C-alpha cells in the first residue's frame, strides 16, 4: 500500500541549435548633425537711402 | 628742352607709375589669395554674399 512513483529521469529535449561561421559584413555609424543650402544669400544694401518699391 | 622739365616730367611719370600700382593691389586684392599652404576649412561664406 505504498512505495510508487518512481520519477523518471529527463531527456532534455528541444534545444533549437544554430551553428555560427564565419561571415563578412560591413559597418555604418549614425551621426546627428542638420542641413543647410548649397548657396544663400541674405541681400545688403550696398548705398544709403530709403526704400521706394 | 631745360633739365628742370625734364625733371619734374620725369617725377609726374613716375608719380603716375606710382598711382597705377596701388590701382594694381587693389586688383590683385578682388582675387583673394591664400597667404600660407596648408589645409582648408569649409567656406563659412558663400557665393553672392557681401563682403565689407
Amino acid at each position: 500500500c505504498g512505495k510508487s512513483e518512481a520519477p523518471p529521469p529527463a531527456q532534455t529535449p528541444e534545444v533549437g541549435i544554430v551553428t555560427l561561421e564565419a561571415q563578412t559584413v560591413t559597418l555604418n555609424t549614425e551621426l546627428p548633425g542638420r542641413t543647410n543650402a548649397f548657396r544663400i544669400a541674405e541681400v545688403r544694401p550696398q548705398v544709403n537711402g530709403i526704400i521706394l518699391k | 628742352v631745360s633739365k628742370q622739365q625734364y625733371a619734374d616730367a620725369n617725377a609726374a611719370y613716375l608719380q603716375s607709375k606710382a598711382a597705377v600700382e596701388q590701382a594694381r593691389i587693389n586688383l590683385r586684392y578682388t582675387k583673394v589669395l591664400s597667404p600660407i599652404s596648408g589645409r582648408i576649412g569649409r567656406s563659412a561664406v558663400t557665393e553672392g554674399a557681401l563682403v565689407t
